[PDB]
């Protein structure tokens, strides 16, 4: 029978008041015999009726993908409200209920430090600019880079790792042409996280 | 006050 | 029927000459009606007869866990040899075959860089010392710390992340009392990886 996967909103969407966070209830392995799926949504046990079903999508492995999306309020998500999606289908003996919410616990502010490339890397064509983010809870976070008010795309960021004190840390590595570093150009690490003032901080790095 | 990110409003207190 | 999961050796086992790396064929959901599992091992298609079966293990959910272990030669693993575990059982309409080997593609030597704590990080009781390991392939690696010939164990290491040049990188973070760092003690990030000279390197860091 059908399977249900309930996804949280994107951290950026929850943390930016100019974005719209949404939770997604995905049903897969919906048969061609009974494509009819009923959704019931609940916010802290209270049913809501403003969800929207996405266009049904054929998967060509004998199944449909059926998706319901619910807009959530920024503060509701951040205050830890629970979102429950109840899925009913003729092929299911009983309804499937899934639940998501933000991870429980007192939020902790990320400490953000930028580290310059090592002297030993200065022989290479390109250098590594490091954004070290530690002491944050929960693990919902976005990290990006910029220079001269323009986004820098040549970076990779590690998954968050649970630290021994119960917070998380991660590193982001921006790779730049060595000359750009040598020429005194200022680079900046942007971090979005709920426990930051205005969900945001920016830390800068240039050759000193 | 307000935080901005590449000309996009993040949050204000 | 039962399920089969084939596991690679621990990287530290393939990277240290005196250690004994092994591939592990785990069979789960083995019934009480037919607990008998036949294993066949193949090394590059050639059958070997020197595997060991671990003690049979009842879980709770009325299933047996059956495990077979094959010791692997260091050079064999490094040469990229393919290890095939074939699993036969009466609850199976067909014998399940699984393969593993070292990831394919030319090995690339890691570059190990130690990065001192930022000035801003000095306000707290303890500080994170950073080891950037990058440019390495395959992703199989072991990172540890030490100081003055003694292991330092208060570190966490990120998983390897695939980089845009197709190599991998990670960061390891050792947490020390700030006073130890202020007092000039040297800390060392040590890295084991096949493409390093002697499959080992060590880089130092101090104030
Ligand atoms: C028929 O085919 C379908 C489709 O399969 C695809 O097509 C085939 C041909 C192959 O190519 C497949 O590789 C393709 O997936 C099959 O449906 C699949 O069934 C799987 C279960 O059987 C299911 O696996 C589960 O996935 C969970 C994570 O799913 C993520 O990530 C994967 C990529 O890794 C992605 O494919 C999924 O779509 C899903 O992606 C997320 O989508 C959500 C919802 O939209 C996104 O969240 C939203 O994003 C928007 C903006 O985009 C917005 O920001 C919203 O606010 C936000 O909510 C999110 O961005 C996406 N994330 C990512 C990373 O991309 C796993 O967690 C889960 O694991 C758990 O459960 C397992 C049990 O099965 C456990 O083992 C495990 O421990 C975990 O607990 C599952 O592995 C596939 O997702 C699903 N594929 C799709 C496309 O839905 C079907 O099975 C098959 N039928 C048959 C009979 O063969
Ligand atoms: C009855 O119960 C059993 C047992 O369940 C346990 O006990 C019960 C009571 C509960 O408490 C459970 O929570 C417990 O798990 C069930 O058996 C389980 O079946 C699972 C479903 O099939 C299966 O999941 C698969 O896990 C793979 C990874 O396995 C790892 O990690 C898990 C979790 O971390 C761990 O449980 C496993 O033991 C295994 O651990 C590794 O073991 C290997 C081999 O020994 C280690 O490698 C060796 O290391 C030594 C060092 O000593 C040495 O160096 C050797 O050289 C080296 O080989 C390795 O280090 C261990 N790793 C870790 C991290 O611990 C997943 O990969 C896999 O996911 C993928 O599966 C599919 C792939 O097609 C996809 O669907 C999916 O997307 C994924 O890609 C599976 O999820 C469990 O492993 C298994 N549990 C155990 C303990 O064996 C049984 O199912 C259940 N039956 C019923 C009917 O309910």
């Amino acid at each position: 029978g059908p399977s249900v996967f309930l996804f949280p909103p994107k951290p950026k969407d929850t943390l930016m008041i100019s974005r719209t966070p949404e939770v997604t209830c995905v049903v897969v392995d919906v048969s061609h015999e009974d494509p009819e799926v009923k959704f019931n949504w609940y916010v802290d046990g209270v049913e809501v009726h403003n969800a929207k079903t996405k266009p049904r999508e054929e998967q060509y492995n004998s199944t449909y993908r059926v998706v319901s999306v619910l807009t959530v309020l920024h503060q509701d998500w951040l205050n830890g409200k629970e979102y429950k999606c109840k899925v009913s289908n003729k092929a299911l003996p009983a309804p499937i209920e899934k639940t998501i919410s933000k991870a429980k616990g007192q939020p902790r502010e990320p400490q953000v430090y930028t580290l310059p490339p090592s002297r030993e890397e200065m022989t290479k064509n390109q250098v590594s600019l490091t954004c070290m983010v530690e002491g944050f809870y929960p693990s919902d976070i976005a990290v990006e880079w910029e220079s001269n008010g323009q986004p820098e795309n040549n970076y990779k960021t590690t998954p968050p790792v649970l630290d021994s004190d119960g917070s998380f840390f991660l590193y982001s590595k921006l790779t730049v042409d060595k000359s750009r570093w040598q020429q005194g150009n200022v680079f900046s690490c942007s971090v979005m996280h709920e426990a930051l003032h205005n969900h945001y901080t920016q830390k800068s790095l240039s050759l000193s | 006050d307000c935080a901005w990110h590449l000309g996009e409003l993040v949050w204000c207190t």
